[PDB]
C-alpha cells in the first residue's frame, strides 16, 4: 500500500518527506500539549495549597495551659 | 539469600510502618453508624468530633 | 520481509567486496578461485576472521565444521547459495 | 511487484578510515605495534547519513521548537481575545 | 456502498434482534434487568411526581 | 421399555440375514434409529421415576447412561469397519453379534428394578467383552489381559452375590423401590462392616479403585478399538451406577467405612495423573486418565451429597464421551503407523490438519475447559469435597494441574514439532474417521447447553 | 505479545481483585500480602529488565513491573486508581510494543539491541512514537502516564503502608526510567550496527495509521478520561512540597 | 517524615501512636469545645449515594460538584470553581487533622514533663 | 587464576572443561575411531533403508522397541525383593495414605466438635 | 408489566431527575437516543404489533395444575407402602416449593443490592433479614439429610431437634 | 445488570447468563477495542507473508 | 552441517574454535564497532604470542587455562543469529516444511492444476528409480569390507551415474517454503 523503495547497501536509506513531516508534527503537538497544560493548569505538579508548619502554630489556638493549671 | 532478605525486610517494614502526622479520619453521624451495618433500633453511644 | 531475491551474482559481488575491504589482501591480486592459504598467503586465523566477516555480512553463521574447510571465495559463494537455495 | 531494479554496489575505495573513531583505534593500536585488518570494512557506519549523531536530550526535544512557537502564538491569541 | 450494506447487515440487524429480545422477552420476567436508581441531588425535580427536592442548609460561601 | 429392547434383539436376525456386503450399513442405520428411539427416555419427572413395569424402570440417572449406550453402537461399528476389512463374513457377523449382545445386556442392566437381575446382567456383560478382547486382539498379551479383566471382576463380584441373597433373607425384597422406602440404619458391627465391604468392593473393582486398577491398562491396550470404546465409555460406569443404587442401605456405616477408599482415591488420582506424564503409549495414557477421572467419581459417590451425585453423573457421561474420542483418535494414528508409540510419529498437524483440530478439541474437553460438562462435573465434585473438608482442595488443584499438563503433553508430542522423515505411508484422513470424530464431539457441546439432562435424580 | 501479554490479558488478574474490592477493604492481612507481592514483583522485574538485550524481553519485564505497581495500588485500597492505570498502560504499552515490532521487521527479524544502531534519522516516525511512549511510561506531567502513575505515587506516600514496599516502589520507578533510557540509547543513538544490506522502510499507511492512533491516545486519553469520569476517591489536596 | 525517625530512633512515649489517637479527652485544653457543623443531612446525602468513605464533612461541596458534572455534561471543564471548593474543604479537614496530631503530641510532651517534674520534686 | 566452576546434576560439566579430553592417548583415539565406525555403520544402514524408492512404510527401529519393552514389559521379571525396594515401596505406597487420613480425620473431628458445641456460624450454608 | 405480580417482587417508586441543561451546547446523548429511537425502536415495535395481532388471531389457554393434600408421613403406618409413597411424593413437592421460595427471596436480595447502588448496606437490611429468616428455616428443615433424603429422615431430624428444644426449655424453666 | 438467559438451577442456587455493565466494563471495553483495532491494523502489515493469516486474525478475535 | 564429522578434534581445530568463541563473546561484550575492533586486535595479538610454540605438553597447558578464562567471562547472554540453534527464529518455518511424497496422495482434481509440475515430477521419479539400483551397487562395491569407517559418501564415478543416496538431499523442501 506504499511506494517503491529500493535497498541501499551501506548508505542512508531513502526518506519520504511525508513520514518526516508527520513525525515532526506529532512531536511538536505533544510538546505544545505539555506546555499548554503547564500554562493553564500549573498546580497539578507544583500544588495549589500551602503545607502548614506544625511548629509555627501558636499555643493558644491549640489549647495548652502553661504547665501548672493542668 | 535474595528471597530470605526480601521476606525478612518485608516483615521488618510490617513492624515499622510509615504514616503521616495526622489523626484518624472523622465521620459525622456516629461514625456513619446507620449507613454501615444499620441496626437503627439500638441507639449507639454518641460520638462528637473535635473543632480545632 | 519485502526482501529481494538475491542471486549468485549479488552473493559473489558482496563476497568480493568484503574481501577487497580486507586490507591484508591486494584487491588487484585477488580472484574468484584464488586460494586463501597459498595464493593469498593468509594464516588460518585470518581465514576464520574472513568467515566472521562473511557471517556478519550475510546475517547467518556458518557451522565451524563447514567453515574451517572453505578455502576459496568460489566455495564460499557456492556454500551460501546452497544454504539460501539460490536459483540464478 | 517486487524490487527488481538491479541495484549496483558502490566502489570499495570509497570507504576510508579518515574522519572516524577508527582512526583513534588505529593510532592507539600503532602505539603498541598493531594494525587492524578490518578497519575499512566498517567505515560505512560513519560515512553517509550515519556521520551526524544526536544526544539523548536532543532526542527528547525532537519537536520542541515548533511546539514552543505554537504555544507562544496561542498564548498571545488568548491574551488578546480574553482582554476584550 | 460497501460500508452502507455492512452497517445494516452487521449492526442494524443485530441491534433489532437484541432490542426485540430484551424489550419483549427478557424484561417480561422480573428482576432480569435492574437499574442503578440514578442520583438525586438537591434542587432536582422528579418527572413522575413533579415535587422538588429542597435546597441545602446555606453554608457560608467564601473562597 | 420393550420398545427399546425388542429392536435391539431384532438387530441380530437382521445382521445374519443381511447380504455379505451390506452388514455395516444396515447395522449402523438401525442402531442410529434405536438411539433415536431411546432418546425419549430423557423426559423424566421430579417425582419418583418412570416405572414401566415390575421388571424395568427408568430414572434420570439411568436415562443418560441408556442414551449413551444406545449412541455408542453406531460409533463402535464405524470404528470397527476399518480393521475388519480382510475378515470373513461369518466372523464379521459374529463381531457385530457380540456388540449387539453387549448393548442389549447393558440396556437391560441399566433398568434392573431388582438387584439380583441387576447382578445377573452386570456379570453377563463380562462374556462378550472377554470374547472381543481375546479373539479380535493384535498382541500376544491379549489373553493375559482377558484373564485379568475376568478374575479381578469376579474376585470382587462373587461376595456381592452372597451379600445380595443374604439381604433378601433379612429384608425380604431386593426391589429397589421397597429397599429405598424400607431402608433401616446399619448398626456399627463387624457383620455389618463385612456386609458393607461385600456390597461395595464389587463396584469399586470395576471403576477401578487405585489399588485395584491393574487390569484396566492391560484390557484397554490389548483390546480392539470397539472394545476400548465400550470399556472406557460405558463399562466403567456400571460400578458408579451400582454404588449410587446400593449406598442407600449402607448408611450410616458409610461415614466410617468411606475413609480408606476416600484416601485411596484422593491419592491415586495424583498417582495416575503423574503416571500419565511419563508414558510411551497412547492407549496406556488414556487408560490412566480414565482411572484418574473414575477415582474422582469414587470420591464424589463416597461423599454422598446431592452436589456430589450431580457432579458424578455429569462426569461419568462426559468422561465416557471424551475417552471414546481419545481412543478413536489413537486408533486412527495406529492404523497408519502400526506402532502405537507416541514418540515414533510426530508433527501430524502438518500432514493432517483437521485431525489435529479433532485432537485439540479432544484434549481441551479432557482438560476440563469450561463451560463443558466435564468442568461442570469436576467443579461440582470439588465443591462438594470442599464442603466435606477444606483440605481436599490442595489435592484437587494438584490433580487439575497435572491433568492439564499431561493432556497438553499428549497433544504436543503427537501433533506439534517436525514430522518423522522415514514415515511416508501417512495418507489423508478418510471421511469415516472425521465423521466419527464429529459424532463423538458434537453431543458434548450440545449437552453443555442443557446440563440438567445429565445431572441425575438429585437435580 | 502486543495485544495479549502486554495490555489486555495480563491485567485480567488485577481486574479480578478490582471486581472484589468491597470484600478487599474489609480485610487487612490480605491487603498487606497484596501490597508486598506487588512491591517485590515490580522491583524484581525492573531489576531484571535493566540489563536485558532482547527488546521484547525488556518490554515484557516493563509490563510485569507495571502489573506489580497495579497490585500495590490495589493493596493500598485504591481499586479505581488501579483501573485507571490499567486503562493508560494498555494505550502506551501497546504502542510501545507496536514500535518494537516495526523496528524488528525493518531489521530483518533482529531482536537483540547489540545489532541496532542509528535509527533516530533512519526511521523517524517510529523514533517519535517510541520517545512519546517512553515519556508517558516513565511519567511526564500532563501525559497519559502522569494522570495515573503520579497519583499512584502520591497515594503510596500519603497512606499507612509498609516502609519497605514504599522503598521498593520508588526504586522500581527509578529502574523503569533506567530501562526506558537504556532502550532509547541502545536502539536509537549510536552508530549503525545492522548488516550492510539496509532494508529499512516505513512507507505503509497501515503501520503509520495504527501507530498514530495509539499516539493520539497516549497523548490525550489520560486528560480526557480523568476530566470526564466522576470523582471516586478523596484527593491528596495537601502535600509536602518535596 | 521526621516523626518516623523521631519515634523509631528516639523515645517511643514522646509521640503518639496514630492507631489510638486521640488518647486525652477533647475538652482537656479549653472548656469552650465547639462542635463540628454539618450541612448534609441524612436523606439527600443517601440519595446522592457518593461513597461510604466520601461521607465526610466535605459532602456538600462534593454534592454540588456532582450537580455541575451531571448538568454541564458536554462541557466537562465548565464547573471548575466547585472542584476548587471541595479541594479547599478537604485541605481544611486535613489541616485540622494535622492540628489534632500536633495537639495530642504536645499534650503528651507536657504530661511527660509534668510527670518528670513531679518525680524530681518527690525525690528532692 | 579465576573462580572454579563446580558441576552439578542439573548443571553438568562443560565439554571444554573436562580433564579427560586433554588426556589424549592411542587407546582413546582407537576407542573414538571404533565409536565413529559403529555410528557410520548404523547411519549407512538407515540411509540405505531410507532412500529406497520401493519402501512405502516406516523403518523399524530396534532401539525404540528395546527401549519401550525395557520400560514397560521387562520390569517385573527382573524384580527382586530387596530392603531398598521393600522400604521404598512401603514408604511411597503407604505413608501418604496414612498421612492424608490423619490430616482429614483431625480436620473432620475438629469440625464435628465445633458443630456439636454450635460455635461454627453455619448461616447461609444451604448447598452441600 | 402484567406478566408478573408486583407484590411478590416489590419495587420502589423509581423516581428520576429532570434534565437541567446549564449550558447551550447540544449534548450528544439526546440526539443519539433520538436517532436510536427512529432507527431501532419503531421497526421493532411495528414487528411486535404484527406478531401480537397474529397471536390474537389464534388464542388458546393452559392451566396451572392443582394438587390435593394427602396425609403426610406422620399419619402413615410403619409398613404401609401406599401411604408412605403418597407422603414421600407430597414431601418432595413441598421441598421443591421451599427451594423456589428461597430462590425468590434470593432474587429479591440481588435486585435490592443492585438497585440501591452505593447505599446497599443500609437500604437493603429488610431483604437481608428476610433472607436470613428463610435460610434459617430452610437449613433447619433440610440441612443434613444428604443424598437419599426422604420424608422419614426429615421427620427424624425434626423429632431430634424438638426433643432437644423440649429438654432445653424444661431445664431453663426449672433452672 | 442484564441477566438474560437462565441456565441450570441447582436447588436454591440459580445460574444464569448475567452481564455486568458497571463503570469498569463500560470503560474497559472501548479501550480494549481501540487497542485491538490498532493491533489488527498493524498485523495486516506484520503478518503479510504468513500463509495462515486468516487463522491468526480468527485467533485474535 | 553437511560435512561428515571426524573421529576427533585436532589441537589446531580446538584453538580455532576457541578463537571463534572468544571473538564472538568479545563482540557481544563490546557493543560498539571501534571498541570491538580494538579489543579483537588486542586478543589476536595475545593469541599469536604463542603461535610458534612447539612443545605439545605446554601447548595442551595452553588453550586450557584459556578455555577456563573464557568460561569465567563468557557473557552469560551472548549474541545469537536469528536462525542459529539458539536464535529467536531457529525453527520458525519448520511447520511449513512438507515432504515431497505428500503430492503422491493428492486428488486427481488437485493434480489437474499444475500439470507441468507433475510431468517433471514423473521424470524425476523415473530418474530416481533407474538410478537407484546402480547406486546401491556402487555403494556395495565401493564400501570397504567390515563396514564404513566414516559417514562420508563417495561421488559418482561413471558418466550416467549419480551420487549415492542423493534423493533426500536434493529434494529438501525449502528454507522458507511459505
Ligand atoms: C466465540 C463465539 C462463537 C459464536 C459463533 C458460533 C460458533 C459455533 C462453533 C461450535 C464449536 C465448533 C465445533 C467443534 C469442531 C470444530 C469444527 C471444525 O473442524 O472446524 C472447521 C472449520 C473450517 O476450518 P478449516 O480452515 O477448513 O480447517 C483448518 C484446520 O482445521 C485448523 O483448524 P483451526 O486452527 O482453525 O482451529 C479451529 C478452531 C475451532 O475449532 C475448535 O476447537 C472448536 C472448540 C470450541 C470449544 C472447545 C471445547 C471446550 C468446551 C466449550 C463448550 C461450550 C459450547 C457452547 C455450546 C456449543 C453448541 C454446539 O479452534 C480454535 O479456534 C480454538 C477455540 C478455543 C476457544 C476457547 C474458549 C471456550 C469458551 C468460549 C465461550 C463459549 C460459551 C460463551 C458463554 C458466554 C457468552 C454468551 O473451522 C471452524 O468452523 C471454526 C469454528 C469457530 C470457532 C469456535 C470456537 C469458539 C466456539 C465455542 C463453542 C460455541 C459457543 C456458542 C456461543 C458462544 C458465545
Ligand atoms: C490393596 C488395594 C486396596 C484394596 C481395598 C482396601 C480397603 C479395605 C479396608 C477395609 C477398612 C478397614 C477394616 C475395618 C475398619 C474398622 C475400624 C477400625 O479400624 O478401627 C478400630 C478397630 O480396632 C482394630 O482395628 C481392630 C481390627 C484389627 C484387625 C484388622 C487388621 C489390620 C491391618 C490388616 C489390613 C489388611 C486388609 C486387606 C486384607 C486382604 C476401632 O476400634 P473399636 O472401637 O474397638 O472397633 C469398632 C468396630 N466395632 C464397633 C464393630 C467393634
Ligand atoms: C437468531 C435467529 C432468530 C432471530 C429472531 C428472534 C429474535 C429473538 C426472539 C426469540 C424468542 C426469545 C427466546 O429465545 O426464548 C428465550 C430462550 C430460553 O427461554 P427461557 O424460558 O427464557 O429460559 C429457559 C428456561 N425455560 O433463550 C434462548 O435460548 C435464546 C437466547 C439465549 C442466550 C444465547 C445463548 C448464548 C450462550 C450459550 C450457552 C453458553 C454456555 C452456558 C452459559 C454459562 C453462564 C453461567
Ligand atoms: C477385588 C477383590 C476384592 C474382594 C472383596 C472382598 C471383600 C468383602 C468381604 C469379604 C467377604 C465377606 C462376604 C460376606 C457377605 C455378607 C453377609 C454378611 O455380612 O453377614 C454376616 C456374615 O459376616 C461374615 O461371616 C464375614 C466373615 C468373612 C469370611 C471370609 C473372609 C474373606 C477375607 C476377609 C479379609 C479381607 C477383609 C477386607 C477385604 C477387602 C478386599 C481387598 C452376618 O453373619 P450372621 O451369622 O448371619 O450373623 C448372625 C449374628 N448377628
Ligand atoms: C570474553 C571472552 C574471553 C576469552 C578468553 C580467551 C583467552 C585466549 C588466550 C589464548 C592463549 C593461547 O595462545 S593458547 C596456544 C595454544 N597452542 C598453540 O597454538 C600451538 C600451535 N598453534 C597452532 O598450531 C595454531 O593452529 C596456529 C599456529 C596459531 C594457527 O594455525 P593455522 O595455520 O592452521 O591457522
Amino acid at each position: 500500500g506504499g511506494v517503491h523503495i529500493e535497498p541501499r547497501y551501506r548508505q542512508f536509506p531513502q526518506l519520504t518527506r511525508s513520514q518526516l513531516i508527520q513525525a515532526e508534527f506529532f512531536s511538536a503537538t505533544m510538546w505544545f500539549w505539555i506546555l499548554w497544560r503547564f500554562w493553564h493548569d500549573s498546580d497539578a505538579v507544583l500544588g495549589h495549597f500551602p503545607y502548614p508548619d506544625p511548629s509555627q502554630w501558636t499555643d493558644e489556638e491549640l489549647g495548652i495551659l502553661p504547665d501548672d493549671e493542668d | 539469600g535474595f528471597v530470605a532478605f526480601m521476606l525478612f525486610m518485608f516483615w521488618v517494614g510490617e513492624i515499622y510502618p510509615s504514616y503521616q502526622p495526622v489523626g484518624p479520619k472523622q465521620y459525622p453521624y456516629n461514625d456513619l453508624y446507620l449507613e454501615r451495618g444499620g441496626d437503627p433500633t439500638k441507639e449507639p453511644e454518641p460520638v462528637v468530633h473535635y473543632e480545632i | 520481509s519485502d526482501a529481494p531475491p538475491l542471486t549468485l551474482e549479488a552473493i559473489k559481488d558482496r563476497v568480493l567486496y568484503v574481501l577487497k575491504l580486507y586490507d591484508k589482501i591486494d584487491p588487484e591480486k585477488l580472484s574468484v578461485n584464488s586460494h586463501f592459504m597459498k595464493d593469498l598467503g593468509l594464516d588460518s586465523l585470518d581465514q576464520v576472521e574472513i568467515i566472521m566477516a562473511m557471517e556478519d555480512e550475510f546475517g547467518f553463521e556458518i557451522p565451524d565444521i563447514d567453515a574451517e574447510k572453505l578455502m576459496c571465495p568460489q566455495e564460499i559463494v557456492d556454500y551460501i547459495a546452497d544454504k539460501k537455495d539460490v536459483y540464478e | 511487484e517486487h524490487g527488481h531494479s538491479k541495484m549496483e554496489l558502490p566502489d570499495y575505495k570509497q570507504w576510508k578510515i579518515e574522519g572516524t573513531p577508527l582512526e583513534t583505534v588505529q593510532e592507539k593500536l600503532a602505539a603498541r605495534g598493531l594494525r587492524d585488518p578490518w578497519g575499512r570494512n566498517e567505515a560505512w557506519r560513519y560515512s553517509g547519513g550515519f556521520a551526524n549523531n544526536v544526544s539523548f536530550v536532543g532526542a527528547l526535544l525532537k519537536g520542541f521548537k515548533w511546539g514552543f512557537a505554537a504555544f507562544v502564538v496561542a498564548v498571545g491569541a488568548e491574551y488578546y481575545l480574553e482582554s476584550q | 456502498y460497501r460500508h452502507s450494506i455492512f452497517a445494516v447487515t452487521h449492526v442494524l440487524i443485530p441491534v433489532w434482534i437484541i432490542h426485540y429480545y430484551l424489550k419483549y422477552h427478557v424484561t417480561a420476567k422480573p428482576y432480569t434487568v435492574v437499574e442503578r436508581k440514578p442520583r438525586i441531588f438537591p434542587g432536582d425535580t422528579i418527572l413522575e411526581t413533579g415535587e422538588v427536592i429542597p435546597l441545602m442548609k446555606e453554608f457560608p460561601d467564601q473562597h | 421399555m420393550l420398545k427399546i429392547i425388542i429392536p435391539t434383539t431384532m438387530l441380530l436376525p437382521m445382521t445374519w440375514m443381511s447380504k455379505h456386503n451390506m452388514i455395516w450399513i444396515n447395522a449402523t442405520v438401525h442402531s442410529l434409529l434405536i438411539s433415536l428411539i431411546s432418546l425419549s427416555l430423557l423426559n423424566q419427572l421430579g417425582e419418583n421415576s418412570l416405572n414401566f413395569s415390575l421388571t424395568f424402570f427408568s430414572d434420570s440417572l439411568s436415562a443418560p447412561l441408556l442414551v449413551l449406550t444406545t449412541w455408542l453402537l453406531p460409533l463402535m461399528l464405524m470404528a470397527s469397519q476399518s480393521h475388519l476389512s480382510k475378515e470373513t463374513t461369518t466372523r464379521k457377523k459374529l463381531y457385530i453379534t457380540m456388540l449387539i449382545l453387549l448393548q442389549l445386556f447393558l440396556i437391560m442392566t441399566f433398568t434392573a428394578t431388582e438387584l439380583i437381575l441387576f447382578y445377573i446382567l452386570f456379570e453377563a456383560t463380562l462374556v462378550p467383552t472377554l470374547i472381543i478382547i481375546t479373539r479380535w486382539g493384535n498382541q500376544t498379551e491379549r489373553l493375559n489381559a482377558g484373564l485379568y479383566f475376568l478374575f479381578y471382576t469376579l474376585a470382587g463380584s462373587l461376595p456381592l452375590l452372597v451379600a445380595l441373597v443374604y439381604i433378601q433373607n433379612t429384608t425380604g425384597s431386593l426391589n429397589f423401590l421397597i429397599i429405598h422406602y424400607w431402608s433401616h440404619p446399619l448398626s456399627n458391627s463387624w457383620s455389618n462392616i463385612f456386609m458393607w465391604l461385600a456390597c461395595i468392593m464389587a463396584f469399586m473393582v470395576k471403576m477401578p479403585l487405585y489399588g485395584l486398577h491393574l487390569w484396566l491398562p492391560k484390557a484397554h491396550v490389548e483390546a480392539p478399538i470397539a472394545g476400548s470404546m465400550v470399556l472406557a465409555a460405558v463399562l466403567l460406569k456400571l460400578g458408579g451406577y451400582g454404588m449410587m443404587r446400593i449406598t442407600t442401605i449402607l448408611n450410616p456405616l458409610t461415614n466410617y467405612m468411606a475413609y480408606p477408599f476416600l484416601m485411596l482415591s484422593m491419592w491415586g488420582m495424583i498417582m495416575t495423573s503423574s503416571i500419565c506424564l511419563r508414558q510411551t503409549d497412547l492407549k496406556s495414557l488414556i487408560a490412566y486418565s480414565s482411572v484418574s477421572h473414575m477415582a474422582l467419581v469414587i470420591v464424589a459417590i463416597m461423599i454422598q451429597t446431592p452436589w456430589s451425585f450431580m457432579g458424578a453423573t455429569a462426569l461419568m457421561i462426559a468422561h465416557g464421551l471424551t475417552s471414546s474420542m481419545l481412543f478413536c483418535l489413537a486408533n486412527t494414528n495406529y492404523e497408519r503407523v502400526h506402532s502405537r508409540t507416541m514418540i515414533l510419529a510426530r508433527g501430524l498437524q502438518t500432514l493432517l490438519p483437521l485431525m489435529a483440530t479433532w485432537w485439540l478439541v479432544a484434549s481441551l474437553t479432557n482438560l476440563a475447559l469450561p463451560p463443558s460438562i466435564n468442568l461442570i462435573g469436576e467443579l461440582f465434585i470439588i465443591t462438594a469435597s470442599f464442603s466435606w473438608s477444606n483440605i481436599t482442595i490442595i489435592l484437587m488443584g494438584m490433580n487439575m494441574m497435572i491433568t492439564a499438563l499431561y493432556s497438553l503433553y499428549m497433544l504436543i508430542t503427537t501433533q506439534r514439532g517436525k514430522y518423522t522423515h522415514h514415515i511416508n505411508n501417512i495418507k489423508p484422513s478418510f471421511t469415516r474417521e472425521n465423521a466419527l470424530m464429529a459424532l463423538h464431539i458434537l453431543p458434548l457441546l450440545l449437552l453443555t447447553l442443557n446440563p440438567k439432562m445429565i445431572l441425575g435424580p438429585l437435580y | 505479545s502486543a495485544l495479549l501479554h502486554s495490555s489486555t490479558m495480563v491485567v485480567a488478574g488485577v481486574f479480578l481483585l478490582i471486581r472484589f474490592y468491597p470484600l478487599m477493604e474489609t480485610n487487612k492481612l490480605v491487603q498487606t500480602m497484596t501490597l508486598c507481592l506487588g512491591a517485590i514483583t515490580t522491583l524484581f522485574t525492573a531489576l531484571c529488565a535493566i540489563t536485558q538485550n532482547d527488546i521484547k524481553k525488556i518490554v515484557a519485564f516493563s509490563t510485569s513491573s507495571q502489573l506489580g505497581l497495579m497490585m500495590v495500588t490495589i493493596g493500598i485500597n485504591q481499586p479505581h486508581l488501579a483501573f485507571l492505570h490499567i486503562c493508560m498502560h494498555a494505550f502506551f504499552k501497546a504502542m510501545l510494543f507496536m514500535c518494537s515490532g516495526s523496528i524488528i521487521h525493518s531489521l530483518n527479524d533482529e531482536q537483540d539491541i547489540r545489532k541496532m544502531g542509528g535509527l533516530y534519522k533512519a526511521m523517524p516516525f517510529t523514533t517519535t512514537a517510541l520517545i512519546i511512549g517512553s515519556l508517558a511510561l516513565t511519567g511526564m506531567p500532563y501525559l497519559t502516564g502522569f494522570y495515573s502513575k503520579d497519583l499512584i505515587i502520591e497515594a503510596v506516600n500519603m497512606s499507612y503502608t509498609n516502609a519497605w514496599a514504599l522503598l521498593m516502589t520508588l526504586i522500581a520507578t527509578s529502574l523503569t526510567a533506567a530501562y526506558s533510557t537504556r532502550i532509547i540509547f541502545f536502539a536509537f543513538l549510536g552508530k549503525p550496527r545492522f548488516p550492510p544490506l539496509v532494508l529499512i522502510n516505513e512507507n505503509n499507511p497501515l503501520l503509520i495509521n495504527s501507530i498514530k492512533r495509539l499516539l493520539i491516545g497516549s497523548i490525550f486519553a489520560g486528560f480526557i478520561i480523568s476530566n470526564n469520569i466522576p470523582p471516586m476517591t478523596v484527593p491528596n489536596t495537601t502535600m509536602p512540597l518535596y | 517524615g521526621a516523626h518516623l525517625a523521631r519515634r523509631y530512633l528516639g523515645d517511643a512515649s514522646k509521640e503518639p501512636d496514630p492507631l489510638r489517637m486521640p488518647t486525652f479527652p477533647p475538652d482537656y485544653g479549653f472548656p469552650e469545645r465547639k462542635e463540628r457543623e454539618m450541612v448534609a443531612t441524612q436523606q439527600e446525602m443517601n440519595d446522592a449515594q457518593l461513597m461510604l468513605q466520601q461521607r465526610d464533612y466535605c459532602a456538600h461541596y462534593l454534592i454540588q460538584l456532582l450537580k455541575c458534572k451531571r448538568d454541564s455534561f458536554p462541557n466537562f471543564l465548565a464547573c471548575k470553581h466547585e472542584q476548587h471548593d471541595w479541594d479547599y474543604c478537604e485541605h481544611l479537614d486535613y489541616v485540622k487533622r494535622m492540628k489534632e496530631f500536633e495537639r495530642e503530641r504536645r499534650l503528651l510532651q507536657r504530661k511527660k514533663r509534668r510527670e518528670q517534674r513531679e518525680a524530681e520534686m518527690a525525690r528532692g | 587464576s579465576f573462580p572454579k566452576y563446580k558441576p552439578s546434576r542439573l548443571a553438568t560439566l562443560p565439554a571444554t572443561l573436562d580433564p579427560a579430553e586433554y588426556d589424549i592417548s592411542p587407546e582413546t583415539r582407537k576407542a573414538q575411531a571404533e565409536r565413529l565406525a559403529i555410528r557410520s555403520r548404523l547411519k549407512r544402514e538407515y540411509l540405505l533403508q531410507y532412500n529406497d524408492p520401493n519402501r512405502l512404510g516406516v523403518i523399524e527401529d530396534p532401539a525404540l522397541i528395546r527401549w519401550t519393552y525395557a520400560r514397560s514389559a521387562n520390569i517385573y521379571p527382573n524384580f527382586r525383593p530387596t530392603p531398598k525396594t521393600s522400604l521404598l515401596g512401603a514408604l511411597f505406597g503407604i505413608g501418604p495414605l496414612f498421612f492424608w487420613y490423619y490430616v482429614f480425620k483431625t480436620d473432620r473431628d475438629k469440625k464435628e466438635k465445633l458443630i456439636q458445641e454450635g460455635k461454627l456460624d453455619q448461616t447461609f450454608n444451604i448447598s452441600y | 408489566p402484567d406478566s408478573w405480580d408486583k407484590d411478590v417482587y416489590p419495587e420502589p417508586p423509581r423516581r428520576t431527575p429532570a434534565p437541567a441543561p446549564q449550558t447551550s451546547l447540544p449534548n450528544p446523548v439526546t440526539y443519539l437516543t433520538k436517532i436510536f429511537d427512529l432507527l431501532v425502536d419503531r421497526p421493532v415495535t411495528l414487528a411486535r404489533e404484527f406478531i401480537e395481532q397474529q397471536h390474537a388471531k389464534n388464542r388458546y389457554y393452559y392451566y396451572h395444575r392443582e394438587f390435593r393434600r394427602v396425609p403426610d408421613i406422620t399419619e402413615c403406618e410403619e409398613k404401609d407402602i401406599l401411604c408412605m409413597f403418597e407422603a414421600e411424593m407430597q414431601w418432595r413437592r413441598d421441598y421443591k416449593v421451599d427451594q423456589e421460595i428461597v430462590n425468590i427471596i434470593q432474587e429479591r436480595l440481588k435486585a435490592c443490592q443492585q438497585r440501591e447502588g452505593e447505599s446497599y448496606r443500609q437500604n437493603c437490611a429488610k431483604e437481608l433479614e428476610q433472607f436470613t429468616q428463610v435460610s434459617k428455616a430452610f437449613q433447619d428443615r433440610y440441612s443434613d439429610l444428604g443424598a437419599h433424603y426422604s420424608a422419614r429422615k426429615c421427620l427424624a431430624k425434626q423429632k431430634q431437634r424438638m426433643l432437644a428444644e423440649r429438654k432445653a426449655a424444661k431445664e431453663a424453666a426449672a433452672a | 445488570i442484564i441477566s438474560n438467559w437462565h441456565w441450570m438451577t441447582l436447588q436454591t442456587v440459580e445460574l444464569s447468563l448475567s452481564f455486568k455493565m458497571d463503570y469498569f466494563s463500560v470503560m474497559f471495553i472501548p479501550v480494549a477495542l481501540f487497542v485491538t483495532w490498532s493491533i489488527m491494523e498493524f498485523s495486516m502489515w506484520y503478518m503479510h507473508s504468513d500463509p495462515f493469516i486468516n487463522r491468526f486474525f480468527k485467533y485474535l478475535l | 552441517a553437511f560435512s561428515a564429522p571426524a573421529a576427533y578434534l585436532t589441537h589446531q581445530q580446538k584453538v580455532l574454535r576457541l578463537y571463534k568463541r572468544a571473538l564472538r563473546h568479545l563482540e557481544s561484550w563490546c557493543v560498539h564497532r571501534d571498541k570491538y575492533r580494538y579489543f579483537a586486535c588486542l586478543m589476536r595479538a595475545r593469541f599469536d604470542e604463542h603461535k610458534n610454540e612447539k612443545d605439545m605438553v605446554k601447548a595442551t597447558q595452553l588453550l586450557r587455562q584459556a578455555e577456563e578464562e573464557f568460561w569465567y567471562g563468557q557473557h552469560p547472554q551472548p549474541y545469537i543469529f536469528p536462525e542459529s540453534p539458539g536464535g529467536t527464529s531457529y525453527e520458525r518455518y519448520e511447520c511449513y516444511k512438507v515432504p515431497e511424497w505428500c503430492l503422491d496422495d493428492w486428488h486427481p482434481s488437485e493434480k489437474a492444476m499444475y500439470p507441468d509440475y507433475f510431468a517433471k515430477r514423473e521424470q524425476w521419479k523415473r530418474l530416481r528409480r533407474e538410478s537407484w539400483e546402480r547406486e546401491v551397487k556402487q555403494l556395495q562395491e565401493e564400501t570397504p569390507p567390515g563396514g564404513p569407517r566414516t559417514e562420508a559418501l563417495p561421488p559418482a564415478r561413471k558418466e550416467g551415474d549419480l551420487p549415492p543416496l542423493w534423493w533426500h538431499i536434493v529434494t529438501r523442501p525449502r528454507e522458507r517454503p511459505m
